[PDB]
RNA sequence: UGGAGGACCGAACCGACUAAUGUUGAAAAAUUAGCGGAUGACUUGUGGCUGGGGGUGAAAGGCCAAUCAAACCGGGAGAU
RNA sequence: GGAAGACCAAGGGUUCCUGUCCAACGUUAAUCGGGGCAGGGUGAGUCGACCCCUAAGGCGAGGCCGAAAGGCGUAGUCGAUGGGAAACAGGUUAAUAUUCCUGUACUUGGUGUUACUGCGAAGGGGGGACGGAGAAGGCUAUGUUGGCCGGGCGACGGUUGUCCCGGUUUAAGCGUGUAGGCUGGUUUUCCAGGCAAAUCCGGAAAAUCAAGGCUGAGGCGUGAUGACGAGGCACUACGGUGCUGAAGCAACAAAUGCCCUGCUUCCAGGAAAAGCCUCUAAGCAUCAGGUAACAUCAAAUCGUACCCCAAACCGACACAGGUGGUCAGGUAGAGAAUACCAAGGCGCUUGAGAGAACUCGGGUGAAGGAACUAGGCAAAAUGGUGCCGUAACUUCGGGAGAAGGCACGCUGAUAUGUAGGUGAGGUCCCUCGCGGAUGGAGCUGAAAUCAGUCGAAGAUACCAGCUGGCUGCAACUGUUUAUUAAAAACACAGCACUGUGCAAACACGAAAGUGGACGUAUACGGUGUGACGCCUGCCCGGUGCCGGAAGGUUAAUUGA
């Protein structure tokens, strides 16, 4: 039936994208945690 | 424009049957150009270096297909095509 | 023209409806018109700090002057209109100069009607003036509490304010909802009531209307789980408590109002 | 003459009343045959808002990513 | 076949097309593939994105607030699902085409000339600019028949005829100004309301004229001696290439598309802002700048393949599930239901036998007809259109499609096709036209009645109500336990209590602030009850709430 998923990608990028993240303290942590765990990507960006 | 720049754009001529028809039938040809450049540069550069008159030019972008070496998935560079028309009036030959 | 309907569908059976034949049909003016979006009942955290409501038909705010300080220039009103930003009719009059305003429109009032606001004007209703030359005893609308703030007392249909006392700087006024209150002679109201008066009679019949109206369905508490209000499950149909508001406050008689700033000026309470 | 309605019959559309099949399924909630609404308290697209001692709830403790009488992930933590 | 077709958006990201290969992948083989490897493929001033403008909402200089982080918000600045300039037909690729080619256009800018000239904004005003329902008149897409043109006399009786098959296509633009809708026009004087200014908007006063302006589908003309065009003639690697090219009209029916953001009506009273038009302030005046015609240049960049009712998106799979927008052929039909076909696409990626029990999905049944069973569960039956007929009870609407019954095919006549619908030719009129009247050829075409005829059966299929009687509960339409419960539960219109005087109670926030509401007691919140009709009796001792301050009692504080 419709499951969970439905993508989009404009909604996509302003929930998770770099930008969305860099918007604040939480989100420059997340990023520092990933740098720091050493990620091939950190958000989704393309 | 400066020249400097122009001697930059055209990388290659672009060989394949499509090519050799449009360039038979229309009098036109096409170029691997940098991936940077645009419409005014390469009519610049082609009337520049090749010394004959440009019409128009189109373009448009290829993207390079995704390939596997040795199950390694990589990417195919992407790069410029330009349609290049040239007036009836000049003939470019190969010898 | 308050009318009942023949009942051609369950829903229509006890509708009863206002028909004002005397309102303006077609646009309002355009000018005096602004945008307005509905909040649903929520603050700006997103929150429901006012529940049931939302939904709703789309409306435009009409700007009405309630300051009416536009002053010894007659006017004269143009039409009468709806106004679905509230209860009572609106009129669009037309100042001597080229100016034109909303007003509340006052009992009596019709299309032709001359009228004009300053402290030298005529006592007749639809007439604004400050209240010290005011006659004591009559009837007016659209009050204000402090001087220059524009009307705030009986602004709803039908709604109306008798002047009983003169003294020094206050006058003291039978508010609509029987509290003798104080207010400075110097805040200008306005001669009659408000109009369409018979408002209150219309009947909406079915839910649908009172949806469109903006209002959202009230569940009520004794319905609910015992975690989701205090009044709370049971089994079957059981109250035993105290009636309470979701909050757990005391309702049915508890007296809410705690001012001591206000305080001098009011009377006596309703009752 | 006129064209009111949470009006009527009825497809798309929305839904889920019964029966059977399915129950290591064609499907982690379906199919087939019938069934209810279908100009409205309707339905649906794109985007936004409300965040867990909270939301939201025409109120079933329902709903919040196939997890809800207090989500998920990492920590206290090798809780006991 | 209202899709299992064709085109998009989303989402995917090369799956597209060619060659080549068959291990793995494909529920079997596979020489095939959406699999492997190599190559090719996406061409834009006018289609989108970008860009200009804003919605909800977001961020937010200063600012207010907050232990810190941070929260709120002003000027701003972002944010489309909305508003903003302009391109069409044909030809072509193995794969792109509104982009390439042929023709024919269009828009916005820059410079230039020339003629004329009051131009200037973040300010002013108009415009942009807005609902539901309904009605029906004008049309077009489109289709059917006829005329026309090309071919056909046909495997079996008959077919030179009222016979058979196929075609009968043509756009934007430009000129024209029609069915329709809207609105009096023009000139002069004054007023300061439009935050300052205004010659523009609004207001007032005369003067004067009756047609004036605005809007507008489609038609007609051009576009077009052009294109497309059944076919035929040449060559062919048999895949195609080249040449030539008939007719290319008329009547009728007709949208849910357009006129129409219109018109009529209702109440629940139906976005914002920029481009756009005009008014002027600072200003600048032979400069600048504006208006028109001709010339001239520019129009950047990114997306463009293919899939989108799906083997390519969401479901772990090539998954009987889920996914918004657009187009809408024929005969029958009320119809986008249904049945059969067209354009077009497919035969659902294991077959081959056999023809047991049993299970699944169906078809048929003597005599009986609920005796079955928790229960007529399921099955059967009803089923259409017109006409006749129809009860208790009723809130006068209903109940009601109550119930029940009758005709229903074909052929002929009334009429070699009627009533209607459309309306040619002609004649007359004209403020001469896309005009008016007359006019009735052609074309279309119900319904009925009478006479005949076939069959067991004519609403012959698909399609398409089971009905009636008594009673519980709930007034009603709605809503609900996604995934065992749709109800008698929830909501409900209405009723009552009570709170609340506006800096409202209340609610969210340590606070600022916000909602309540740009509302104001005919308002708003909360609780209960739940249409309508009849009514709502007793009790203040208990808990609660509201009023009272006399006494008795009591906290910090002060310290005899
Ligand atoms: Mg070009
Ligand atoms: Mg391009
Ligand atoms: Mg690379
Ligand atoms: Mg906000
Ligand atoms: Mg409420
Ligand atoms: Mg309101
Ligand atoms: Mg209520
Ligand atoms: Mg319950
Ligand atoms: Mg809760
Ligand atoms: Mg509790
Ligand atoms: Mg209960
Ligand atoms: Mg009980
Ligand atoms: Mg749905
Ligand atoms: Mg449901
Ligand atoms: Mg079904
Ligand atoms: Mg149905
Ligand atoms: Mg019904
Ligand atoms: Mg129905
Ligand atoms: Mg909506
Ligand atoms: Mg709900
Ligand atoms: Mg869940
Ligand atoms: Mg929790
Ligand atoms: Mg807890
Ligand atoms: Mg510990
Ligand atoms: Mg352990
Ligand atoms: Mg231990
Ligand atoms: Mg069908
Ligand atoms: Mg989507
Ligand atoms: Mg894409
Ligand atoms: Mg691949
Ligand atoms: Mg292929
Ligand atoms: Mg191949
Ligand atoms: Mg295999
Ligand atoms: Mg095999
Ligand atoms: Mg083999
Ligand atoms: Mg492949
Ligand atoms: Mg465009
Ligand atoms: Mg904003
Ligand atoms: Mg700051
Ligand atoms: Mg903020
Ligand atoms: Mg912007
Ligand atoms: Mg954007
Ligand atoms: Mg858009
Ligand atoms: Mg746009
Ligand atoms: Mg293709
Ligand atoms: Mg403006
Ligand atoms: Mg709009
Ligand atoms: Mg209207
Ligand atoms: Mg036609
Ligand atoms: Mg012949
Ligand atoms: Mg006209
Ligand atoms: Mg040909
Ligand atoms: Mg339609
Ligand atoms: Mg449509
Ligand atoms: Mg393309
Ligand atoms: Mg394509
Ligand atoms: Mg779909
Ligand atoms: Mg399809
Ligand atoms: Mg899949
Ligand atoms: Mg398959
Ligand atoms: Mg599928
Ligand atoms: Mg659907
Ligand atoms: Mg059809
Ligand atoms: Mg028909
Ligand atoms: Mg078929
Ligand atoms: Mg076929
Ligand atoms: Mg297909
Ligand atoms: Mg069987
Ligand atoms: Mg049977
Ligand atoms: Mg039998
Ligand atoms: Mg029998
Ligand atoms: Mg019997
Ligand atoms: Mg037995
Ligand atoms: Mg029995
Ligand atoms: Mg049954
Ligand atoms: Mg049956
Ligand atoms: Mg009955
Ligand atoms: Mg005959
Ligand atoms: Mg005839
Ligand atoms: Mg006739
Ligand atoms: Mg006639
Ligand atoms: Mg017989
Ligand atoms: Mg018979
Ligand atoms: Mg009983
Ligand atoms: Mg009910
Ligand atoms: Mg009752
Ligand atoms: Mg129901
Ligand atoms: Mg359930
Ligand atoms: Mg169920
Ligand atoms: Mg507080
Ligand atoms: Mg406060
Ligand atoms: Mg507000
Ligand atoms: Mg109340
Ligand atoms: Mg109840
Ligand atoms: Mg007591
Ligand atoms: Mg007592
Ligand atoms: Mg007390």
């Amino acid at each position: 039936m419709k499951r969970t998923f439905q993508p989009s990608v404009l909604k996509r990028n302003r929930s998770h994208g770099f930008r969305a993240r860099m918007a604040t303290k939480n989100g420059r942590q997340v990023l520092a945690r990933r740098r720091a765990k050493g990620r091939a990507r950190l958000t989704v960006s393309k | 424009i400066r020249e400097e720049r122009l001697l930059k754009v055209l990388r290659a001529p672009h060989v394949s049957e499509k090519a050799s028809t449009a360039m038979e039938k229309s009098n036109t040809i096409v170029l691997k150009v940098a991936k940077d450049a645009t419409k005014a540069e390469i009519k610049a550069a082609v009337q520049k270096l090749f010394e004959v008159e440009v019409e128009v030019v189109n373009t448009l972008v290829v993207k390079g297909k995704v390939k596997r070496h040795g199950q390694r998935i990589g990417r195919r560079s992407d790069w410029k095509k330009a349609y290049v028309t040239l007036k009836e009036g000049q003939n470019l030959d190969f010898v | 023209a308050v009318v009942k309907c023949k009942p051609t569908s369950p829903g229509r059976r006890h509708v009863v409806k206002v028909v004002n034949p005397e309102l303006h049909k077609g646009k309002p003016f355009a000018p005096l018109l602004e945008k307005n979006s509905k909040s649903g009942g929520r603050n700006n955290n997103g929150r429901i700090t006012t529940r049931h409501i939302g939904g709703g038909h789309k409306q435009a705010y009409r700007i009405v002057d309630f300051k009416r300080n536009k002053d010894g220039i007659p006017a004269v009103v143009e039409r009468l209109e709806y106004d679905p930003n509230r209860s009572a009719n609106i009129a669009l009059v037309l100042y001597k100069d080229g100016e034109r305003r909303y007003i509340l429109a006052p009992k009596g009032l019709k299309a032709g009607d001359q009228i004009q606001s300053g402290v030298d004007a005529a006592i007749k209703p639809g007439n604004t003036l400050p209240m010290r030359n005011i006659p004591v005893g009559s009837t007016v609308h659209n009050v204000e509490m402090k001087p220059g703030k524009g009307g705030q007392l009986a602004r709803s249909a039908g709604t109306y304010v008798q002047i009983v006392a003169r003294d020094g700087a206050y006058v003291t006024l039978r508010l609509r909802s029987g509290e003798m209150r104080k207010v400075e002679a110097d805040c200008r109201a306005t001669l009659g009531e408000v109009g369409n008066a018979e408002h209150m009679l219309r009947v909406l019949g079915k839910a649908g209307a009172a949806r469109w109206r903006g209002v959202r369905p009230t569940v009520r508490g004794t319905a609910m789980n015992p975690v989701d209000h205090p009044h709370g499950g049971g089994e079957g149909r059981n109250f035993g408590k105290h009636p309470v508001t979701p909050w757990g406050v005391q309702t049915k008689g508890k007296k809410t109002r705690s001012n001591k700033r206000t305080d001098k000026f009011i009377v006596r309470r309703r009752s």
